[PDB]
């Protein structure tokens, strides 16, 4: 089954140009189709047989295919172009649709750092006997973060989930949950809870606590 | 043999 | 208006079988080829079986071989995917997509919206709703966590639509107890805390839950 | 010689303050209308407020109102600008401006450089200085890598402003993380390596991060 | 509001024209800026087509009707900026400016002098490898930099910048930084930009070896 | 012969000054009343000035009041005309005219060449040509695109006057940019195109610039 | 200042007697004279003082003013009959000659469908980073024609200019060019580029058109 | 006043 | 400013008389010896002569006892060398030179230019000037002036007025076969600036008051 | 009075130079020393045998013994290179003496040349004479062969060369070769070019010309 090589991502600043590559032996023997997918959404095309645009797509997008290599284009890159693209192929071999993996475009902005919230909690999910508490970072940039749970003073692993929205539509920054989950009865036989965060924005790591009472 | 051939969409 | 309507998904327990359906309109159905494309949540897309417009000729890709069969009923304007024995593997939001040919080569044109499939054996279970309460220390953050809840999706507003600046709801996460979990967050400032009143609104469809939970101090 | 100086520019953080100053010399700076005039990087020139000579009248546009207050010192040749609840939409270069009239029309007959107002809730962070080192046909290039700062501005001068032909300062760009870097360039004629001196002068002031460095072949 | 177009392009030795749109801005005095990189606006023409001292006389303007024009005669790459039309409202007392047009100057044909850069031992003792590829004095902007280390082609590890058009030659500059940690830069030994541009007849490769 | 001879036309900045001179021959010059008449590109008729044999009465048009100065100098058979101040709508060709009385009333019945004028910032330029290619898929067609130039006039012929039939010149338009630009086409028979060779010979003798050029099926 | 309106146009079948008018109030207490000017030529008096034909001048010319029209009639029309022609009067009021608009006379012929032929820009202009696309109608009648630039299948407005010949001294027929001019980057962001053609003397209107090949 | 006066060519 | 500057140089033939004068500035010039001294080119400095403040002592080397005659105007500031019967062996530049006393020694603190005496039976010719011109076969392009055929020396050069001086290589006059000097001055540029930047050469020859002043284009 | 200096000095950048004065019994004497740079006036450096005037760095130094006076230069740069002159004031014979002169020179490293080539104006043409002109620019060292092959046979006689002094900030040279043919002899032949070879050279570089 016929391969189709895409960097998982591309950054690029609001105005400038973005290039996504699909890499395949000989791709240039062949068609190449790109997508886009927002969030939530179903895929549209953008670019079709290599370099054709469907009608309705703006003249930003364009595309190429020569050697080992096809390219989609994005200038002048604005709200909106921010998503996930796919390359796409009919494999004639083993005849199949093949996609590549994807690529997400990223908008470049400057650093900005995380306002940060603890969470204990509450007094009605501890009658059903688990503790769930949550580390709140908002609106911050870059993505790349260190979440660290400390439960006195000692470092947790294997106990937390971490999610993290969309690049946001308007400040480009994202938010994120780190959740610390524990039945009731580990909870209760600690004390201190903190969540610390490093991050680029911070000059030094931020720590937000409580104490249980 | 039940193997695949082309689908022959493209030559 | 020319569009497709994929329905008939759900749960389904591993090694059951499902029938989705695409609905066509807007558009001459018997002219095009008609493909069934999926997406695993988080994940890439997948192209999965398509038929072509008499109906006689069918391409399937090998994850699908011998459970899979699609067919089609043009009177109807209408795609069909016979989904026997399965598994995770096969979880997935599944498209109806129509294809394109122009002397070139072969790309989809035409998307519906998608129908979730979910192969699991957790019951569906509505979610419990608890408060992120707002710290007593400018801007002050507060939401709601909503807790073990099967399947997705869940919609979260806040009071009733009136609060969306400043609102992150995130993605939910899958659990090792196979059910779901998420928060709803907002940051609004510290000197509404005493005076403007804060409702997070869960709706569960699935389940046929909806929960208001009012969040406040303490 | 005539000229206003900006000062007071740099990193601030959004719903907090920041005071500029523009120092006037070399005219009779208390009988004219002064302006404050913004520009967003990339983006275009936004008239911002003015006072009038004696300091009582002041027009401030819709979007600085109740935030904004423009004053003066006639005194000290001095203008002001205290900006409160400041948020992004703030973040901009400032120039001092000052009107004329023609018996005609108004316009700035003089501006200063200007200085950068940042609105962040980040850190500052000085940038670390490396080398390009020339290699090994009748002219070689070399520079230095301006890496990791934040927030703009880096000046970078030659050989303390003495080198300036061949000179490429490139415009900083934001790296994945969040940071600015740039390189400065200079084209040289081969044979002057080993013999002519080259230093970089990198300078950002919001970290008071100074640096000479020595640019020199790699052995 | 006042409309200019965002760019105009002009051959060396010709005429540039320049817009200002305005619901009846022939009615009132339009006033022009030049503003080159870097550098703080510099009145070249107010009150529809006075020059200031020190002004060159190529600089000329006029206004009428909708449209007010600053017309710059036997352009040099001097000329390359940002032009701002300005009125002030008396109405509301305010000084309005236009959105601006940069002046961009058509030269001939340049090929970029290529270099490239390895990491610095200084920078290596930190866990981080900059490669920099130079593109020197080129016409037209277009050009395409390509990352090969130990073969094979990069993606998503460089970053471009390009210089504003030069004051002097009309040129522009740009360089391409390949970022690696030291981990993977220790690895390979090959570093090379490929530089394909209009001016070279085949496409220019600078490389060093690791060491 | 009996002629008028027109000199001193070109091309001139705006605000500007030229000064025209007219050389008649074969007549009695100072028996006659003397003007000029201009057209401006695609126009129409524009009489513009004349003078009387003894060269003390003058008449103008209001057009040129206080700019334009009608001369002429007998001994010489000379007309002159300085012009002033010149803007855009003085941009023409300018002719020497004789005028004829008979008892009834006063007419041209004798012109000149005229000498084109052309008021305009932009430099001398010549034209870049290129080849519009014949299409590999008779009667074929293929020209010279004649692109950006500056003054008029330039003149195009085909293989050096040998191909003359099937030939187009183009008139000439004036863009927005101040140069001028046009294309020549001829059709020929599609048979020959591997055969005969096609060259467009486009002159430009404001700027001394001549072009040969070959045009061809391509790929 | 004394106004003259003359027709713009006039249009005659070869052999038959064309009629040009110049209108004024009481037009016919002054003296008209009639000029002649070519393509490229200087204007030749072919009437003068009302009715008078200097020497040289065909029979075929000839002139009369009365009340408030003068009239230049051309009888047996040729082939070098094709020109502009002004009429002109002494205005001894405001002491200033005064020529009318002019008058082109055309020759009536048979309608005539264009040849039309596209062509792409050469290489060598793309090297300037300019991109001249060309439409020539060839040789057609009559003169008023419809071309219109498609680019991928897009309507274009404002950035084409037309040009066209003067009636040919043998067929009489017209040739045209539209040129669509693009910068080479507008150029390169699409792929179909086509001339169409709407004339009297096609049944259906005719498309010639051009990819990348 | 200083006015035109025909130029009394046509009488 | 402290300076001393000569005149009167050139061309005379031998046993001919010429003098040579500096004027000096800046100081009080009455109070100080001051010399003549000269220099053969290619060869070393030769002290020639010195008068006292006064004007009352002078002296001088036994090669030119008397044909040369060294004297002052304090009023003027002024130094003089009247210099009779002037042979090959006096050839050279001439210096005016102020004389220094530390309270130990004596030195010279103070040099004028110099100017340029030739003893030649020759006549004055001057040069012709003719472009070195880069051609566009391509990051460094180098251009110049052939100064051909002159004498005597010396033939100065210079580059747009004196703003051009980087890379500049004016190389010393080499004796062609015809007994008349010949020189190249050339410089390294920017191959980008060859249709950008203007490259004029500035040359001077005085002896034939030749002056040229040479646009050199890329052919 | 006779001074005499060596005619040359060489020394490495950032090494000292000494220059030396010899006359007899002259350490009895003062010593004045002289910095003249090509095309200028002499600059006093060292006077009194070893006092400095105010401006001269401090690398300048100067000893007189003996019958010898020293001029040292430490931590030579290419700013240093110059012809430097030994003087003293004979008060018996009311003269200045100068000595012979010396010239220093500053070593470098290798620096191989540009190399440009220029055909002969069309104005020198119209004259009937041709220049052809090599460049070689700013190498090291100033040893250099420069050949000319006029439709690749080679020339002699017919050509003549000019080297600049030391650069003051680079420490090279550059030199100039000129061919010089008639109208009619250039006219006729179509290849012109001038090969160079230099140690700063892997193999020997030609560049060329034909009339179009």
């Amino acid at each position: 089954s016929y391969v189709l090589t895409q960097p998982p991502s591309v950054s690029v600043a609001p105005g400038q140009t973005a290039r996504i590559t699909c890499g395949g032996t000989n791709i240039g023997d062949i068609s190449v189709h790109w997508y886009q997918q927002r969030p939530g959404q179903a895929p549209l095309v953008v670019v079709y047989d290599d370099s054709d645009r469907p009608s309705g797509i703006p003249e930003r997008f364009s595309g190429s295919n020569s050697g080992n290599t096809a390219t989609l284009t994005i200038s002048r890159v604005e709200a909106g172009d921010e998503a996930d693209y796919y390359c796409q192929v009919w494999d004639d071999s083993i005849n199949a649709y093949v996609f590549g993996t994807g690529t997400k475009v990223t908008v470049l902005r400057t650093v900005a750092a995380p306002s940060v919230f603890i969470f204990p909690p509450s007094d009605s999910q501890l009658k059903s006997g688990t503790a769930s508490v949550v580390c709140l970072l908002n609106n911050f940039y870059p993505r790349e973060a260190k979440v660290q749970w400390k439960v006195d003073n000692a470092l947790q692993s294997g106990n937390s989930q971490e999610s993290v929205t969309e690049q946001d539509s308007k400040d480009s920054t994202y938010s994120l949950s780190s959740t610390l989950t524990l039945s009731k009865a580990d909870y209760e036989k600690h004390k201190v809870y903190a969540c610390e965060v490093t991050h680029q924005g911070l000059s030094s790591p931020v720590t937000k606590s409580f104490n249980r009472g | 043999a039940r193997t695949k051939q082309t689908a022959r969409k493209s030559t | 208006e020319v569009q497709l309507v994929e329905t008939g998904g759900g749960v389904v327990q591993p090694g059951r079988s499902l029938r989705l359906s695409c609905t066509a309109s807007g558009f001459t159905f018997r002219d095009y080829w008609m493909s069934w494309v999926r997406q695993a949540p988080g994940k890439g897309l997948e192209w999965v079986a398509d038929i072509n417009p008499d109906g006689i000729t069918r391409y399937y890709i090998d994850a699908v071989k011998g459970r899979f069969t699609i067919s089609r009923d043009n009177a109807k304007s209408s795609l069909y995917l016979q989904m026997n024995s399965l598994g995770a593997e096969d979880t997935a939001v599944y498209y109806c997509a129509r294809e394109f040919h122009s002397g070139l080569g072969w790309h989809f044109d035409l998307w519906g919206r998608g129908t979730l499939v979910t192969v699991s054996s957790a019951s569906t279970k509505g979610p419990s709703v608890f408060p992120l309460a707002p710290s007593s220390k400018g801007t002050a953050a507060l939401g709601c966590l909503v807790k073990d809840y099967f399947p997705e999706p869940v919609t979260v507003s806040w009071n009733s639509g009136a609060l969306t600046s400043g609102v992150h709801t995130f993605p939910a996460v899958l659990q090792s107890s196979g059910l779901y979990s998420l928060s709803s967050v907002v940051t609004v400032p510290s000197s509404s805390l005493g005076t403007q009143t804060y409702i997070c609104n869960v709706n569960h469809k699935p389940s046929n839950t909806k929960v208001d939970k009012k969040v406040e101090p303490k």
